């Protein structure tokens, strides 16, 4: 079987530059290699067969080269809408074997963290449940990192992180942190400190809070 | 152009045996062969064989011989996979392209592919509720709001606020897996002006389950 190798597995470049993304292979596949792009939440599309014949509709700024067993998309002018897993694929034997995708981040400029700490709601307040939500929003880079201090005191367990992916449109990134206690636990104490420390501040970015009106 | 779709996301309990399909518009079916491709959240995409659209020969690859079976409506200009004997290995999202040539080698067109999830797991709907903020300066002019989705099983659930009419501000999360349930977040960051003068809404289908919440976001502040 020939075997599609690619490395790197993330690679970034800023909004009208140019990035090429190696895809290599066994042994002699005679510039039969397809490439393909996957968008987040998307099927596969193709872009490119016989490593240089751009597909129906590809644009003119996704150009095939290779040859032997070694090959390269270059794609230019890199827009906000290029962010994709792309995948190289033999076609010269059966089975097809398919490199294992790389991540197009696109590099953007620094951007800090909008956090917005969130109580417990009274509803899951009778389900004998409390969970204090923390949205970390719209951050720049993907480094973020999260702590919890019930009571000045960094809570550890029943947190749970998810992430947004890369932007299309902006190339941001977003994050939530979900840290659920019981009731009695929630209601034994009071301060609730969302921290996040992130490479756009020293000062770590704090959300806390009680309840109050306003 | 070629539209091919294919079936809603099923989960099924090891042991079973699920039917997988693929429509196809656009082409004339017989000229084109259909190829079926696995992306587990692992290595990304794997070629399962390809059928013969017009004889229905069946081409497997070593990994699928035996426990898979493709399959044709012919008549529907439908492709089926079948996975029997299910395994939670087996847990993954599947695609039919539509194979250019003869055996596959390039696949113009894939369908939208059909989540498996293999799993022992209840279907458990979810709670929903509606996270609106205690006080304090939201960055500038600006407010959030959220909302959480703890307790269901199995992802999907579909998330809307304002019936799809609120679209800018949305970060809706990823669904994320306690061992036995998926718990979810949204945010809708909406203008100082916009709440609570105007009406905001998390709206929750739970496809799964026939789960269908609209937590309005009261002000309770």
């Amino acid at each position: 079987d020939i075997v599609m190798t690619q490395s790197p597995k993330f690679m970034s470049t800023s909004v009208g530059d140019r990035v090429t993304i190696t895809c290599k292979a066994s042994q002699d596949v005679s510039t039969a290699v397809v490439w393909y792009q996957q968008k987040p939440g998307q099927s596969p599309k193709l872009l490119i067969y016989w490593a240089s014949t751009r597909h129906i509709g590809v644009p003119d700024r996704f150009a095939g080269s290779g040859s032997g067993t070694d090959y390269t998309l270059t794609i230019s002018s890199v827009q906000a809408e290029d962010l994709a897993l792309y995948y190289c694929q033999q076609h010269y034997s059966p089975p097809w074997t398919f490199g294992g995708g790389t991540k197009l981040e696109i590099k953007r400029a620094d951007a800090a963290p909008t956090v917005s700490i969130f109580p417990p709601s009274s509803e899951q307040l009778t389900s004998g449940g409390a969970s204090v939500v923390c949205f970390l929003n719209n951050f720049y880079p993907k480094d973020i990192n999260v702590k919890w201090k019930i009571d000045g005191s960094e809570r550890q367990n029943g947190v749970l992180n998810s992430w947004t992916d890369q932007d299309s449109k902006d190339s941001t990134y977003s994050m939530s942190s979900t840290l659920t206690l019981t009731k009695d636990e929630y209601e034994r104490h009071n301060s609730y400190t969302c921290e996040a420390t992130h490479k756009t501040s020293t000062s770590p970015i704090v959300k806390s809070f009680n309840r109050n009106e306003c | 152009q070629i539209q091919l779709v294919q079936s809603g996301p099923e989960l099924k309990k090891p042991g079973e045996t699920v039917k997988i399909s693929c429509k196809a518009s656009g082409y004339t079916f017989t000229n084109y062969g259909m190829n079926w491709v696995k992306q587990a959240p692992g290595k990304g995409l794997k070629w399962m064989g390809w059928i013969n659209t017009n004889t229905g020969e069946p081409t497997y690859g070593e990994e699928f011989k035996g426990r898979f079976a493709f399959s044709l409506e012919t008549s529907a200009s439908t492709a089926n996979l079948q996975i029997n004997n299910l395994k939670n290995e087996d847990t993954a999202t599947f695609f039919c392209a539509r194979g250019e040539d003869n055996f596959g080698s390039l696949s113009d067109y894939w369908g939208q592919g059909t989540t498996v999830t293999v799993s022992s797991a209840k279907t458990t709907a979810p709670s929903v509720y509606p996270l609106a903020p205690v006080c304090g300066d939201t960055t500038g002019s600006s407010v959030t709001l959220g909302c959480l989705v703890k307790g269901y099983f199995p992802e999907p659930v579909t998330l809307t606020w304002n019936s799809g009419s609120l679209s800018s501000g949305v970060h809706t999360f990823p669904a994320v897996l306690q061992s036995d349930l998926y718990t979810l977040s949204s945010s809708v960051t909406v203008t100082s002006s916009t709440w609570p003068s105007q009406s905001i809404t998390c709206n929750v289908a739970h496809p799964a389950s026939s789960t269908k919440v609209d937590k309005k976001i009261e002000p309770r502040g």
